[PDB]
């Protein structure tokens, strides 16, 4: 089994995939918090607790991290606690078969690269990948599998200033779709803002890319795919996104592992 | 306008407001 | 629209020169004087004039159009005035004064009841659930006004409703104590198989014709919502009896009451929701000019109250009364315990045309009327 | 002269208006930070410093605050330091002549009410007001002048997680329009996210209101007006906004002052 | 066994109870920190580590939380990791047989409701319940078992400004009883303040309730009961509290579980 | 005129006093935030703006601070911007005519010393001083004018757990019907109970302070007016206690 | 086996030692974060996870903490979860055989005392111990074995203001040795500052002690020993330090255990 | 008079200089806190209050900022409030007559450039400039007047973890020279660490530059100059520094203004 670890700024996804190539599928998945100062020994405790008896069945590991210190600790942890398993660790601006046509490829996050590699592997044409994370990342991949760049916007959230002004007597507003875009109370207003507004944000970014960037207009064949934890909440409200791929990043890590093996 | 209304009303208010108010006692009904 | 409506009003009665007067005797002599002037007495309208709980009670004939209901209610006011006049005409007869109100400010309360005919097949649980929030909230429209807060009025202030401090339970049978928001009394005086008679005891007595008109019309249309099975469960209140008090004691109309679902809504917001659903029901059926007119009047009043309450000071009872009370408070630098404010509150409802403060506001053109005095006078001696 | 004070969560606008009714105009204006814990004496120092010799020329004051404590201190300040000047302080849920058709009018901030009052006063028809502040507030006013509610979204900002992950060597990305919606470096990607994404958020909210709310369709005569500090940055990127009113809130304070006078 | 979980703002109590009705007793108990952003997978690791072999012997679970996100994650965790065990999750304003005679029953914390339910179940008369936690909550239950509301005060702590002014050369000071109410050094002054002053705070709130609230006078039979982590430190100093119940909240959770069974 | 500056952890009181000895009165007073990292030039701007034309009329300055860095900047500011006026700066554990009968006098805050000095000057008997600041300080002065120590408790605040803070005001009843009311009751009634309990415990346990003895119980501080109606053990409120103590120290060092 | 626990402000080191007297050695070691608010039960989970099957093989425990709350919780943990194992817990100003020739012995941290005891036990002459932790601690032990005091400086780190001003787009500067002292870009400058400057700081402190304190001049026989997590990074850049001892604190804990047994 | 404004991360220095060329001298000087979010109007108030009657005597302005947002606000402030005075605002990587021999000239802070310009103008030979601010910046200038780069270290401070662990009951440790490098109590130890260790840090950086970099060895003629607020405290403890120049940055701003005039 392949152990895949994807560390983002706020949360970490851990997965177990079985099979190879087109047969690779995600058999287990877990989500935890990212702790930027976690030590290797603590992370070992967490990972072993999660995977249980599958620790002895691991045939490989693949990992990426947007937090450099966590990546360092992941390397140490894997070397110490799973020393007999091959591991592939992904650094920013890695060469994975996807060219990076940006000013400084070394600055491109590993998460963006892996998502775009996976998207182009699945669709094999021009694509726009929307990752809903702590940030919303809209990456653009040309029809030849080239990473052209993209946009990074705030993640889906209720207004911070309104929430902080609400005060401790009233409790926090939950992130959910309200009955209408015109809220009749503070909770409905903030929820309308969050849900409908970030749907508009994503649709506007995607539509602007298609209107501006050569090769991505409505007359071209372009796959718009969304991934991420908060994607399900916004997908009903989006109009420009065609596909939802929950395991896009895990599959990209699998692809990188198979390429480097 | 309000001055005229209050003058006209004040001319018809019954005398000895405290006593008249205290006098009004009713038997509880439905 | 066609739903049978009735009203029954118990009038306060006094003889200012007779502290030891017996109210039973005074009420009986008022009723007898009126009966003798004309000729448990049946008037020529079809109304019932009698004595109950030591008050003269006038019961209007049944009507289907709320405008007819308000006309015959005003006719009852005129009947009380005529009865007092006939009593006074006897040489050496103590003066009698009557009031169309509900409280004496000392703890006693007597009620003006509404009766609506509904289908026997409609579950009464649906009635309770769907009518409780509307009944709690409609006082912002139909409230008569009262000076003094609490059953004994020991707390200074002005509140929207006379009856509010004497509502104790959510549902109940007894009308003389432990009064409830909904009343479960069931005597249809008709085929009980198909018809039931809902009995409402939470309303104030109203002088302003718009107040009475909305009180009857909007209640009828909401009952139409209940019978049709429209869903109102989202509007259930957390603590309805508490809600009556909270709404009554805030004339600014900004106080909210918690719903069972955790929402907090003003009474105006609840009224707007009910108005929206009633309008949806009415638009989905054949044209009904009276229902449309009731909806229009209701919407206008709700808009005006939201904009500023004093914009209804020539339309509705409690804003008119409050305009008088605030004027006198400003002029005389009074506090809410001032006896003259209590006197203003009391004499508002005096049924004498030349001394009743409401009747003076009407005479000088400071109060809108929906009906002509000719209609009221014709109703004094004819059936609907 | 009328002294108008508008305290928001992050910033406070102070303005001097001369003239009356349709002749009223903003003669001076300043923007400062909002300090929730500022005392009356400190605020008096700041206001006196800002207005200089016009202190003795004041004929009135009108103030609103989204921070209740600052409103308390403003009241104390005005009573102590300008005792001879009439003042009008505005609370949430104020009756300004605009009906508040919401559940709980007391939770409607004075800023939203004042903006709707001024907008309807200007246009006298159905309007949508977009206020760009610490939050983006979209408020809806009917053709009869009724406040219907609205939506509250996070204000225009670069992604917080990305900025926090940038690290000190590289805080602030200098919110500015990038060259393209497809960024080629991290700064450009974050700028594209902020600028174009929040343009999309606003356009999405406005378009959803026009599509869903009765009386605001594309066939109706609707005034779409924007105000706020960051509005000029996004105005070129918006398709749904037809007007920019820099001094909308100050004019609303002037209208409330005159109404209460 | 019943697994009871009581999540407060700062700490969470986990308990295992065996027996039914009056025979139910807390056989095991643990106290951990509340992590507001904890995920379901992480919490599963913690709970399994705590209860060990008893995991296989659970016959039910009951949980409350003053932190909504943690309650959501607890629901997810219990559904995923203990799918064969019935669970009862309490929300604010829950209907448990104790009428809530306050303005908005949905805004009453589940902790207060559960404590009052347990207190009235034990004493079956008018009660005043003092919960020592991150806040001190004094709740009032009528002789008929109706929750009447109460008071919420800061928890027992040393003065924050004094501690912050001490400087790291001397973090807060120990919360312990000093030798005298008159301290002869900064540490003893702060300890006297905390201990004796919060004893006074509790006794003042209780005494004010008994003097002012109908049915709770010194002549009436009122059960004054305390619970919570810091209750033992203050109990010797209190004069108005007659009972300590360490497991009040867990027994309340047990009562709610059995009522809903 | 005397310029008196009293810097606490969260707020600073500035005052102008005129007259001498029993004739001294506070003619002007201001309250500002305390900024622990303020520089002398910034503070000069603030003070000069506060006092206006009275800057040229100053005949002396006295200052205390519970924040050492602000005291340093105050010394620099006074030396630079008012070089002609005499100034008297208080340090913790200072000899001001009040003995400090505690373990380490040097760690006694100057605010406590000044308040107790003022209380004993006014009353000239055993006293208990309750200062309502960012902390509640309850200090004890013997009949001979000796400082016996006291207790330091949290200031009057709404519970943090129970983000914008809830307004601090008296609720209608001790039993709150809503979260805001509950938090207000807990803060106002709870801290009133805290103060009453501390004072009663001192009276019960400390020799010379029993209910039979003659003790002056005096309160001061910004939040004292809010809680005074709910207190039972406090006999006097002195708004300017600290400023008059600063005046006393200045006149003693003059 | 002896279980040794050394809690510092930021990190805790756990170790398992086998053997006695000069034969004792560290067979296992882990490094985790110090969480000041950790409860006894959570810490039990962590320690048990770390030590695995060796829990049953423990013959003693020795612990120290620079965080008093954690020491309280460790005492509770050891009494509850390992009740059959003897434990020795250290306190500041502990009598371990090393006299404390300072002003207030009770204010000397246990880590300094234990490091000095271990260093003297190893070298048996005058010594300077440099501990690279969250702070750099330079402690001085006389040739008779007396603790004379020392200096406490900020721990090795890149400047806080430079990193904070770097911004979220550029990512954090790792602590590593740059190519040169003269940096040619921001990352290199900050790395040169950290590494070479803190080497200079340690060298300056040690040299000043040697020049100023009697018994430590260049002509005296003095052992200069370093320990701590970041010691290896700086050791090549240092000139005054002769010895690196990774397990100095653990061996000192073992010595105190055997002294108290 | 030239108004010179030098904004650093934590503090801003304001100066008034009169004269030209070698006759220019700092006649007035103030130090205030840097507030990264200050608005133009607030800063105008502060600056006008500082400079008083000299506001009307200004003949020019020179400003630099290490905080870009403050630079934006200063530009606005000068354009609005002193429209008749010429101004020169520095930017990072400015061409002021000192070539920037680094990888990325645009990443060199204006404070470093201006200090190096002033130092070389004074000495006209190889120089090392040590600026004591929120960071200690060591900059290297060749004998031909080229900026070679340098190092950036944390500023002079007591150990943060030690200060935080001291707690609020003990008060903060002041930055002052202790009696000895070997402290006998916590305050002495922390002060010894700060003062003597940062003297060692600076001496080590300077010595390493002279040892490693060509042209700066002890044989060559090099000017070692120090500047900054905390320089006087450490100067008695340093051995490699030969000059202290309090107004180095202000004289550099004057030089840049004259060059651009």
């Amino acid at each position: 089994m392949l152990l895949a670890i994807d560390v983002r700024n706020t949360h970490t996804v851990v997965g177990l995939l079985s099979g190879m190539k087109e047969h690779a599928k995600v058999v287990q998945q877990w989500r935890i918090r990212t702790e930027s100062e976690v030590t290797a020994d603590e992370l070992a405790l967490t990972i072993d607790g999660l995977i249980g008896e599958d620790s002895e069945r691991l045939t490989g590991t693949a990992a990426l991290s947007t937090v450099p210190s966590v990546l360092h600790e992941v390397r140490i942890m894997l070397d110490q606690y799973w020393p007999s398993v091959p591991h592939v660790l992904i650094e920013p601006g890695v060469r994975t078969g996807i060219p990076l046509l940006v000013d400084n490829p070394k600055e491109v996050g590993a998460d963006r690269i892996v998502n775009c590699l996976a998207a182009y592997d699945r669709f094999r044409k021009a694509a726009i990948v929307v990752d809903f994370g702590s940030s919303i990342c809209v990456d653009v991949v040309s029809a030849k599998g080239e990473f052209l760049g993209g946009a990074i916007a705030p993640g889906v959230q209720v207004s911070s200033d309104a929430a902080a002004a609400r005060s401790a007597a009233l409790r926090r507003v939950e992130l959910a779709r309200p009955r209408s875009v015109v809220g009749k109370n503070t909770v409905e207003c903030m929820q309308a803002g969050a849900v409908f507004g970030f749907a508009g944000l994503v649709d506007g970014l995607v539509g602007r890319i298609r209107e501006d960037v050569s090769g991505f207009s409505v007359d071209h064949d372009v796959a718009i795919v969304a991934t991420g934890h908060t994607a399900p909440l916004l997908l009903p409200e989006l109009h420009t996104v065609d596909h939802y791929d929950q395991h896009l990043t895990l599959q990209g890590l699998r692809l990188v592992f198979e390429r480097n093996l | 306008e309000t001055d005229d209304l209050l003058d006209e009303i004040d001319d018809v208010l019954e005398e000895n407001a405290e006593d008249f108010v205290r006098a009004y006692v009713q038997k509880g009904g439905q | 629209m066609q739903r049978i409506i009735g009203t029954e009003v118990e009038y306060g009665i006094s003889s200012p020169s007779d502290p030891t007067a017996n109210p039973i005797l005074t009420s009986t002599q008022a009723v007898l004087a009126y009966a003798a002037a004309a000729g448990n007495m049946i008037l020529t309208n079809g109304a019932r004039l009698y004595v109950d709980h030591a008050h003269p009670e006038y019961s209007a004939p049944e009507c289907t159009d709320p405008m007819d209901a308000v006309i015959w209610d005003k006719a009852g006011e005129r009947v009380m005035e005529a009865a007092a006049r006939h009593v006074a005409s006897v040489p050496g007869a103590a003066k009698l004064q009557l009031y169309k109100n509900n409280v004496d400010g000392k703890g006693a309360s007597y009620g003006s009841h509404e009766n609506y005919l509904m289908s026997r097949q409609t579950p009464f649980s649906a009635v309770i659930a769907g009518l409780t929030p509307f009944m709690v909230s409609r006082q912002v429209v139909t409230g008569s006004g009262r000076v003094g807060i609490g059953p004994s009025g020991d707390e200074p202030g002005f509140q929207l409703s006379q009856r509010a401090d004497y509502i104790e339970v959510e549902v109940g049978l007894e009308t003389t104590l432990k009064r409830g928001i909904i009343n479960t009394r069931d005597e249809p005086h008709a085929d009980a198989d198909k018809y039931r008679r809902l009995h409402v005891i939470i309303g104030d007595a109203n002088l302003a014709e718009t107040s009475t008109y909305l009180k009857l019309g909007t209640t009828s249309l909401v009952l139409d919502l209940i019978e049709e099975g429209v869903d109102l469960s989202d509007l259930a209140l957390a603590r309805p009896v508490h809600a009556v008090h909270v709404i009554s004691r805030d004339p600014s109309l900004r106080a909210t009451v918690a719903l069972a679902d955790g929402r907090e809504l003003t009474a105006l917001a609840l009224q707007r929701i009910y108005l929206d659903r009633v309008a949806k029901l009415v638009d989905s059926r054949d044209p009904d000019p009276r229902a449309s007119h009731v909806i229009e009047t209701w919407a206008n009043v709700l808009d005006l109250l939201e904009r500023d309450p004093m914009e209804c000071a020539e339309i509705l009872d409690w804003p008119a009364k409050l305009r008088l009370l605030e004027g006198f408070r400003q002029r005389e630098n009074l506090t809410w315990q001032a006896p003259r404010l209590h006197l203003v509150d009391l004499q508002y409802s005096d049924v004498r045309l030349d001394k009743g403060l409401y009747n003076r506001l009407v005479a000088r053109g400071s109060m809108k009327r929906l009906v002509t005095e000719q209609q009221v006078l014709d109703a004094v001696e004819n059936p609907p």
